[PDB]
């Protein structure tokens, strides 16, 4: 028969669209950033089903801005908690923008 | 003489078909596209068939070639084998050699791999007759296959409370589709096998622990950010 | 340059000889253990070696080796004749289950000349003497020298190894199966075998 | 019961990473990023630090997966950096025993592209001891500075009850791994170590490996003794008595 | 057997290691009479092989 | 100058496809589908009714890529059916000329999974008619047939 | 190929361009993009495949699902857009 | 070649080996002054021989 | 050191059996065709690699020989692993003719342009007539027929000369050929001014030529 | 090498004294004739000339 149609959905980029903006004004004041932080704070605004993506886009767009100079050294960060039920992030705070 | 080795032979043979049987059945129902489950069939040659029933049976027929002391066991055991099958030539060989191959046990067995796919029945496994995710699929099972015959070959060698640790890779991950990462993450949980996967991003596993890698240039040298997730679930 | 392995593959004293029977066309079966090992080790390299000549060498999956010519092949062609086909073909159905407990594995001419001559039609026997015969003992004695002329033809391809003695009686290799039929899901060799003879 | 596991991966001054160390998980980890991130270095790391040997180790690109070993480049020489270099392993056994496994890799000068490669091991370290700290030491400048093999071991010989050994061949390597539970097979010879890696490599690129199929029997059935070694030594006076007479 | 646990069970079944396991041992009774050649000490054991 | 495109792709009778008729953009065009729906197949007869040489043609899987293998099948016999097949395209040359090419594929009987083509070309068709009507036969209640 | 046939060929026919890729999903986003805008610049057309649509906003795309019916397979192809 | 390469993708073996082949396209001009040239140094090597 | 070529062969013979030249040249020669001057590809390999070849070919008990006129050929021994065959008396006596027609600086003006009639007119001025007729048919005794008979089985044999590389025909005229050196192979029972037995037992000594 | 075959004897001999150029090397590119290292074959390499 004639070809049917599907559309797509576009939750996830209004989801980057509220996140980058939110995320902005470290960049501008400079001000360190510490994920830990920020992803419970963030966390909070969504229910649980959707923390896995709002997490992962969260860090893809803090990732771009500037480097963590306790990387180079030698001493591995700590898993911090950012929820109940038990989710963890490792990153070092960022200082280098 | 005669009848014993061809008891041992034989129950040689029948221990290995049954272990292969046990570790055939995990397998069942593994999903990867069109193909539905995978086995590893094992068969007996005929040609050495005959020849251990014939040992087993018609000794009397052929005494004079196994108690004649001119020449070893062995070298009885290929001129039975010559004597049977005549159209067999050899390569100018010592027959020597082809005792100790017709007293090894594996050289009785066929070993091929199959798979049922989709409305058809058991076709062997060839990767131009499959996509790519099913050629993937069969992959992963056959390395399980290796990992646990493996383990139960060494254990005889190994402390009674010692248990080898199992991890495999897997590389360009994106090229499988979810209902067969779903497939493949159930085998190896049920294997108590770890597993690390790369992806460009395309698939996100909900279990298990994901980095984020970023490349960047600093201080005119390349540096790789890392972050980390996990928990979720 | 050349491929190590290669290099090493044809160094090797039995390549001289085999190189020899293959380009006669002669199969190589699981009997000749050497030959066929040697096989087994190098076709990653010997495929590629007389891929130059426009040639191709073929693992059958029953297990034997053969070399099959393109069209564009190097080495001089040669064609067989129909009689030799229609034997081929009945060897290929001699190949069956009762023939362990019939035979345990070695024929003789005669077998082949009765099943040839109950199995086959009238007409296209007379085609393969000449068409001018007509149900005579010198049309069937003619027939029975071009049959045992053939059967030679036939181990000189692998096919057929006489038992060695004088007399004719032989036993069947695997790699007859390259006269047999197609096979599709559930049928009887038997079967298919017969309705291609017919 | 309870099976051992793989704790973590640490990567010292290769290219692109100073000092890393990655977490594993019990059962998937999940490697993420753009083209040309470095994932793929990273399973490099792993499989140098696990099967040191240079004669089998070839990291050939993931397009022509399957071709043959064409350069004389194997493509480890370009991830490494100046200097000196380390990849570890960290391991807990059924026993619960902490076991550092891992080797020292540097870059040979010359016109071509060739590594050095040296395995060693540790035992006993305790619990609140990281890889990245034993290796590096935490110097004025803004980075640190890596401390090679003789700065470890008299820095190692100082701790109480941890033990350092350093290797000298690949086998006694292999044997000390198989005793701890890190490997399922005991790599007696250098055939075993080919088809040791050939598993890893054909588990990395995937498909359905041609090697594998090949040798399917080789693979999958154990070699059993019991049926030879009565006729070895039923055989043994016919032997000696022949070899006399020649 | 591991080499953990192989003293222990030699220990254990001391000279009666080398025995043959049969299930029910009134088989052999008419049999046994026959035995001429064989270890001056036999060892038979019931139980599933 | 205004350059020449492909405007669909047609199969017929293919392992999966009985007649469809995919529609090509003008610049871009995706495939997608869980592991064995068939995009690689497609790929394959498009290629195919592009260079009817036998003797290149040799599908691959994806891995091992790149090694010379020789393999004793090509890999396309399997993707056909049992009767006989096609492969056409639809090209809109620079003169804006409608032409059709394609081939005729069909299995040989035998031992030898041999295949059979026939290439072929239509110059001239109406705009109107459609490569899967102007291939098939309406026989009984839509049941289409296919015509040699 | 196409300026060395320029002499052979009729002024007025510009021939078609056409190529293929298997496995797009081993690209990223970025490396989509540049090959994107590389073959738009020569009128350049092209065939790509993946399990994933990674495609969304340009060009047309087909999904492909395959049902056992009967003894036998059929596929089932709708197309996709890229918004609603 | 160069369609079965793009279908795999990536850097082709074959395509690089060979690049003078695929790329440079060739002229007939020069092949008609070398014709008189040719016939000359096909003579010379006669002579050589 | 290991995997190195020269473990298991000379460099110069693997860098022969990859040359693309090799398979072609390979097959003619088992087939018997001789190779002489006028084809440049093929003896400027031959000559570049002969003892490479030689020693290669010595495998399978065959000797690849150089004639003194330049021209190579495969000359199989008694055990050899290749088939050998001899040539019949008809080949023979077109084979000497041949011969004298190269030699012959009275027809060397046509440039080595000869025709299938000045070739059998020079046959019949030499040998005996109406005694070779017997060869083409047991009865003949000169009728035409069997002269146009003796003519066909010359063009036959003319033909098969031609596969072995001992004569070519021109391009668009396949009534006209050129000669080659090969020819000379015919004259080896008289090439030295010696008894003529114990020449032909030098040569059946050496494999060169069988009786009948 | 093209400048070498391309300029002759009588009117070049004043511009010969240079160290890069002279006629015998014509003949010296002869072993350089004999066999070139071409690898994969297509219509028909053969050598320097
Ligand atoms: N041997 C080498 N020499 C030089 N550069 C190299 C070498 N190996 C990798 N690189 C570079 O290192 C960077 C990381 O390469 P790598 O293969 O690890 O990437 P990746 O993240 O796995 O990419 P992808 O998943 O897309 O294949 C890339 O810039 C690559 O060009
Ligand atoms: N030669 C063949 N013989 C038999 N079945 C085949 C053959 N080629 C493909 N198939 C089957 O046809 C179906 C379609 O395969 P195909 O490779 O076209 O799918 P796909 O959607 O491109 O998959 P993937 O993305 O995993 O490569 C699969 O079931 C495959 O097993
Ligand atoms: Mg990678
Ligand atoms: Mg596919």
């Amino acid at each position: 028969l004639e070809l049917e149609y599907e559309e797509f959905s576009e939750i996830n980029d209004q989801l980057a669209a509220m996140i980058e903006k939110a995320l902005l004004v470290y960049q501008q004041e400079q001000r360190p950033l510490d994920l830990g932080a920020v992803l419970r704070d963030y966390l909070a605004q969504h229910p649980l089903p959707r923390h896995f993506d709002v997490a992962r886009i969260l860090v893809d767009q803090a990732v771009r801005l500037g480097v963590a100079e306790a990387d180079f050294s030698g001493l591995p960060a700590e898993w911090l908690a950012i929820n109940d039920y038990g989710a963890k992030v490792q990153a070092h705070v960022i200082d280098t923008y | 003489s005669s009848k014993s080795v061809a008891n041992i032979i034989r129950k040689t043979i029948q221990r290995e078909q049954n272990r292969i049987r046990m570790l055939n059945q995990g397998l069942q129902a593994v999903s990867f596209g069109q193909v539905r489950g995978v086995r590893l069939n094992v068969n007996v040659r005929e040609s050495h068939a005959i020849l251990l029933d014939v040992l087993s049976e018609q000794q009397e027929q052929h005494q004079d070639l196994f108690n004649s002391q001119r020449l070893t066991f062995s070298e009885a055991m290929a001129k039975l084998y010559q004597r049977l099958n005549p159209q067999v030539d050899m390569g100018q060989r010592l027959p020597q050699t082809i005792g100790e191959e017709l007293l090894d046990y594996r050289n009785y067995l066929e070993l091929d791999v199959e798979v049922n796919r989709g409305s058809d029945g058991w076709l062997k496994a060839e990767s131009g007759a499959l996509s790519t995710g099913e050629a993937i699929g069969t992959g992963m099972s056959i390395l399980v296959m290796v990992v646990q015959s493996w383990e139960e070959e060494s254990r005889r060698l190994r402390g009674k409370d010692i248990s080898p640790c199992r991890l495999l890779f897997l590389d360009e991950a994106a090229r499988l589709d979810a209902k067969s990462i779903a497939t493949l993450f159930e085998l190896c949980e049920r294997l108590q096998m770890q597993l690390i996967i790369a992806a460009p991003e395309n698939i996100s596993p909900e279990k298990g622990t994901t980095y984020k890698l970023v490349r960047k240039v600093f201080k005119n040298h390349e540096h790789v950010h890392v972050v980390g997730l996990r928990g979720f679930g | 340059f050349m491929p190590v392995k290669l290099a090493q593959a044809l160094a090797n004293s039995l390549f001289p000889e085999l190189d020899s029977q293959l380009r006669a066309g002669r199969h190589i079966g699981i009997d000749d253990l050497d030959n066929h090992a040697f096989l087994m080790d190098f076709q990653e390299q010997l495929e590629e070696f007389y891929a130059r000549y426009n040639v191709e060498l073929i693992r059958a999956p029953e297990g034997f080796f053969y070399l099959r010519p393109r069209s564009t092949t190097l080495i001089p062609r040669s064609v067989l004749s129909e009689l030799d086909m229609m034997v081929g073909k009945i060897l290929c159905y001699l190949y069956l289950s009762p023939e362990r407990l019939a035979n345990q594995g070695i024929f003789t001419s005669q077998e082949l000349y009765e099943e040839l001559i109950s199995l086959a039609d009238e007409g296209k026997l007379m085609k393969f003497v000449n068409q001018r015969s007509s149900g005579s003992d010198l049309d069937k004695q003619k027939l029975q020298e071009k049959v045992r002329t053939t059967l030679n033809r036939l181990r000189r391809l692998g096919m057929v190894y006489f038992l060695p003695n004088n007399n004719n009686k032989f036993t069947i290799t695997e790699a007859v199966f390259r006269f047999g039929a197609d096979v599709r899901s559930g049928d009887d060799p038997r079967e298919i075998q017969l309705r291609m003879i017919r | 019961i309870e099976r051992g596991k793989f704790r973590s991966l640490t990567l010292v001054n290769w290219n692109g990473f100073f000092a890393r160390t990655f977490d594993l998980d019990e059962l998937v980890t999940t490697l993420s990023g753009g083209n040309g991130a470095g994932k793929s270095t990273t399973m490099a790391a792993f499989v140098t630090a696990l099967i040191p040997d240079l004669t089998l180790l070839h990291f050939r690109n993931t397009t022509e997966a399957g071709a043959t070993s064409g350069s004389r480049d194997k493509g480890l020489h370009g991830k490494l950096r100046a200097g000196v270099c380390y990849s570890t392993l960290d391991v807990i056994n059924s026993r619960h025993q902490r076991v550092v496994v891992g080797v020292r890799l540097q870059q040979v000068a010359g016109r071509d592209r060739k590594v050095d490669i040296k395995p060693f091991m540790i035992q006993g370290l305790p619990t609140a001891i990281q890889p990245t700290q034993l290796l590096t030491e935490n110097v004025g400048e803004r980075q640190a500075r890596v401390l090679p093999l003789n700065e470890l071991k008299d820095r190692l010989d100082e701790m109480e009850g941890v033990q350092f050994k350093q290797f000298n061949s690949i086998t006694d390597y292999h044997a000390q791994m198989f005793d701890l539970g890190v490997i399922p097979k005991r790599l007696r010879s250098a055939s075993d170590r080919s088809k040791f890696y050939r598993l890893i490599e054909a588990s990395l690129y995937g498909g359905i490996s041609s090697a594998i199929t090949r040798s399917l029997r080789d693979y999958l059935l154990p070699e059993n003794s019991g049926v030879r070694k009565a006729f070895q030594d039923m055989e043994a006076a016919l032997r000696e008595n022949r070899i006399t007479l020649e | 057997i591991t080499i953990d646990d192989a003293p222990y069970f030699s220990a254990l079944y001391g000279p009666a290691r080398h025995g043959i396991v049969v299930p029910d041992l009134s088989l052999v009774r008419p049999h046994l009479e026959t035995l001429e050649d064989c270890p001056e000490d036999l060892y038979l054991i019931e139980g599933d092989p």
